[PDB]
C-alpha cells in the first residue's frame, strides 16, 4: 500500500469509528484548542457550542 | 499581508500552551503520561 | 562694581488694555498653586443636566468605566440656581473646610481631600499678553498644595484601589489560533512558482 | 514591537518620485504544538 492509500483507509475507518479512547482524548484536546482559539477571538456564540459539545463528550469513569 | 510563519518555539511541558494542561487524570493515563510528572522541561529531539 | 550694560535710554510708549476684576484680594496678593489629582477634575462649564445624561458613555472595560464614573462624580462643577425671589445666583457643589488645627481640605459632596502645603519662595503668577509679547505679573504663589484622600475608608480611595488593582490583572497579548496545514507550505509553493518564472524569464531574455 | 518598522525609501529619478516602502509587524498568533509528517498530513502532537 501507498501512503495516500493508508490515509484514505484510515479516514474511512475513522468515519466507521464509533469510539476509541485514544481518539476520544485526541478529539477532546482538539476541541479544547478550538475553544481557546474562540475565546481569544471574543466569539461568545461559538464558545457556547464548543462547551456544550465538550460537556456531552466528557464525563468519563 | 497576513499571518506569516516566523518559526517554531519549543513548549515547556505542563505550561499553559502544553497539550497536557487539560486532559484531567484519566486521559493522562491513556496518553502514557505519568500523573506524578511535574513538567517544567522541554523536549528537544 | 558691575557697571550697568544698558545705558542707551531707549523707551517704548506701549499702553496695555486692562479689564476690571470681579474680585480683589484683601491684605495679601497671595495664591496657592494646587496640583490636580487624577481622581479629581474641574468642570468650569456650567452644569447642564440633559447633555450630561445624554452623553454618558458605557464601555466594556470595567476599569475604564469605573475610573470615568469616579472622576465624573468627583468632578468640581457649578450651575445657575434660581433664587426664591426670582433672581439668578451662581451655585457650586464644592467647598473649602478649615479644621481646628488650621489645616485645609477640599470638599466635593461628601468626599473630603486633605491639603498638604509646602512653602515655596520666588514663585509668582503672571498674565500672558501674546499679542504684545510681554508678561504681566499677577500675584505671588507662596505655597504649593497637594490633595490627598482623607482615609482608606473613603469611597474615592477604594474605587481607585479597585481600578488600579484590576487594571494590572488583565494581561494577555498573544492570540491563539489553530493550524490546519503545514506552516512551511506557502514558502515552498511560492519558491516553486518563483523558480518557474525565473526559468521562463531567463528563456525570454535569451530569446529577446 | 521593540522594532515595529522596517523602512526603505527611494528617490527615483530614472521625475522626482520619492517612494517609501515600509512594513510593520502586527499581532503574534500562537498555536498548540503540531507534527507535520513527511507525507504532508499534520496532527496534534
Amino acid at each position: 500500500l501507498s501512503n495516500d492509500e493508508v490515509n484514505s483507509i484510515v479516514k474511512m475507518k475513522q468515519s466507521l469509528s464509533s469510539n476509541t479512547g485514544f481518539n476520544t482524548v485526541l478529539k477532546k484536546a482538539q476541541l479544547q484548542e478550538e475553544l481557546e482559539e474562540a475565546r481569544d477571538a471574543h466569539d461568545h456564540e461559538r464558545v457556547a457550542r464548543i462547551e456544550a459539545e465538550l460537556k456531552s463528550i466528557g464525563a468519563e469513569s | 499581508g497576513n499571518k506569516v510563519h516566523i518559526g517554531k518555539v519549543p513548549i515547556m511541558l505542563r505550561s499553559k500552551f502544553c497539550s497536557l494542561r487539560t486532559l484531567d487524570e484519566v486521559d493522562l493515563y491513556k496518553m502514557k503520561e505519568c500523573p506524578y510528572d511535574m513538567g517544567g522541561y522541554f523536549v528537544i529531539n | 562694581h558691575t557697571k550697568s550694560v544698558y545705558d542707551n535710554g531707549e523707551t517704548l510708549d506701549i499702553s496695555l488694555p486692562i479689564h476690571p476684576k470681579s474680585h480683589i484680594p484683601q491684605g495679601k496678593q497671595d495664591r496657592w498653586v494646587v496640583k490636580l489629582p487624577d481622581f479629581l477634575d474641574i468642570n468650569a462649564e456650567p452644569f447642564d443636566p440633559r447633555p450630561f445624561e445624554m452623553n454618558v458613555k458605557t464601555h466594556e472595560d470595567k476599569n475604564q468605566e469605573l475610573l470615568d464614573k469616579l472622576i465624573a462624580v468627583n468632578t468640581v462643577r457649578w450651575r445657575y440656581a434660581k433664587s426664591e425671589t426670582g433672581g439668578i445666583f451662581k451655585e457650586t457643589n464644592s467647598q473649602i473646610i478649615q479644621w481646628e488645627d488650621g489645616t485645609y481640605s477640599l470638599r466635593v459632596g461628601s468626599e473630603i481631600f486633605d491639603m498638604f502645603t509646602t512653602n515655596t519662595d520666588d514663585n509668582y503668577l503672571v498674565s500672558e499678553h501674546n499679542e504684545e509679547g510681554i508678561l504681566m505679573t499677577e500675584s505671588t504663589l507662596s505655597k504649593s498644595v497637594k490633595l490627598v484622600p482623607a482615609s482608606f475608608q473613603s469611597t474615592t480611595h477604594q474605587k481607585l484601589a479597585k481600578a488600579l488593582s484590576a487594571k494590572q490583572k488583565k494581561e494577555s497579548y498573544a492570540r491563539s489560533v489553530v493550524t490546519k496545514e503545514d506552516p512551511e507550505e506557502r514558502q515552498r509553493r511560492l519558491e516553486s512558482q518563483e523558480n518557474e518564472r525565473y526559468r521562463l524569464e531567463r528563456r525570454r531574455k535569451q530569446a529577446e | 514591537w521593540e522594532e515595529p518598522r522596517l523602512i526603505l525609501d527611494q528617490p527615483a529619478q530614472h521625475d522626482n518620485i520619492n517612494k517609501r516602502y515600509e512594513i510593520r509587524f502586527g499581532k503574534i498568533y500562537l498555536s498548540r504544538p503540531t507534527m507535520t509528517e513527511a507525507d504532508g498530513t499534520t496532527h496534534a502532537m
